[PDB]
């Protein structure tokens, strides 16, 4: 009596995995939250044409679990819900090229999404989650879907959510390729003597404090926790990049200073991220709009700057 | 075994809160927000530049008697 059909079940959309469906259950009472391009099919009981499909699936048992484990570096038993969520609205959004680098047209609250993805492609990154590789490498293509779907269930956003750019750097560089990231910082007090403090990794190469990289070469004023306040200042970086990071204020960006920035027009309830870069002169990247100049001076709350190695002329 | 810490807000002022080495960094912030008005997810704590996650003891961060926690709040874009 029971009648079944041949699909292929995955969760990384590589490894298919043969399953006989009983036409008389639902895809839900046999693989648990199942997606068939995208679309949920949980509730739905198997309709013939459905023979040798390959649908999505949540790591149910084992095996799954650990090759959803290797593909997106994350255990959260909710996070490939979140993300097919997410993709359902980030399918219908525009991808269009913009001074070189693939953009988002302004949709559901995505500028600071656009801000992220084009930051990353004038950055020599890595990322270590195969997934996360994968859709960026699609995203260089203006097919960038995947790519903002993941960014948001790592970030543990959703559609619609006003975002913070720099918080949303945090989250997908912890899955970069920073191993080899070494920042050294030195604490002169005056009565406190001196004292070095080596990071690694996102601390290696993100900072809160200033937008200039030269005020963390030259000198930043911190607090001593003995009461005085001492300054910090940079002995040695290697990196490909760093972030400098600050609460929005008004900063001059001058051509052949920085590589790009991110600037916040608004207060802490709303506002609005544009992209900033350099390239031949001045770019201003809102969305799908590009803008040239000479001079920017504005709310400036990100600046990245290109790095190689750098050792300090201080001592 | 409770001690004293200070968070410092984005103005430059810190107030003192009373704090076990023992309890999570959730567990913090739901204190710095009663005391500043913000709520928990629109801000994060960072020591020494290290960012605090939330479910971690404190004393996994080497927070000390009377040492500065730091108030970041997340912009809204
Ligand atoms: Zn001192």
């Amino acid at each position: 009596e029971v009648k079944t059909i041949k699909v292929f079940t995955t969760v990384d959309n590589t490894n298919l995995h043969t399953q006989l469906v009983d036409m008389s259950m639902t895809y839900g009472q046999q693989f648990g939250p199942t997606y068939l391009d995208g679309a949920d099919v949980t509730k739905i009981k198997p309709h013939v044409n459905h023979e040798g499909k390959t649908f999505f699936v949540l790591p149910s048992d084992d095996t799954l679990r650990s090759e959803a484990f290797e593909y997106y570096h994350t255990l959260d038993e909710s996070f490939l819900g979140r993300y097919m969520s997410a993709l359902n609205h980030t399918k219908k959004w525009k991808f269009p090229q913009v001074g070189g680098l693939t953009s988002i047209k302004w949709a559901d609250n995505n500028c600071y999404l656009s801000s992220v993805l084009l930051a990353l492609q004038q950055l020599e990154v890595k990322f270590n989650a195969p997934a996360l590789q994968e859709a960026y490498y699609r995203a260089r293509a203006g097919d960038a879907a995947n790519f903002c779907a993941l960014i948001l269930a790592y970030s543990n956003k959703t559609v619609g959510e006003l975002g913070d750019v720099r918080e949303t750097m945090t989250h997908l560089l912890q899955h970069a390729n920073l191993e080899s990231a070494k920042r050294v910082l030195n604490v002169v007090c005056k009565h406190c003597g001196q004292k070095t403090t080596t990071l690694t990794g996102v601390e290696a190469v993100m900072y809160m404090g200033t937008l200039s990289y030269d005020n963390l070469k030259t000198g930043v004023s911190i607090p001593c926790v003995c009461g005085r306040d001492a300054t910090q200042y940079l002995v040695q970086q290697e990196s490909s990049f760093v972030m400098m990071s600050a609460p929005p204020a008004e900063y001059k960006l001058q051509q052949g200073t920085f590589l790009c920035a991110n600037e916040y027009t608004g207060n802490y309830q709303c506002g609005h991220y544009t992209h900033i870069t350099a390239k031949e002169t001045l770019y201003r990247i809102d969305g799908a709009h590009l803008t040239k100049m000479s001079e920017y001076k504005g709310p400036v709350t990100d600046v990245f700057y290109k790095e190689t190695s750098y050792t300090t002329t201080i001592k | 075994e409770p001690l004293s810490i200070l968070v410092r807000n984005n103005k430059g002022r810190s107030s003192t809160y009373e704090v076990r080495l023992t309890q999570t960094v959730a567990h913090l912030k739901q204190q710095v927000s009663g005391l500043e008005g913000v709520q928990d997810d629109l801000f994060w704590l960072t020591f020494e530049g290290k960012p605090l996650e939330d479910q971690l003891p404190l004393g996994e961060y080497g927070l000390k008697p009377l040492s500065t926690v730091f108030m970041n709040l997340r912009l809204r874009g």
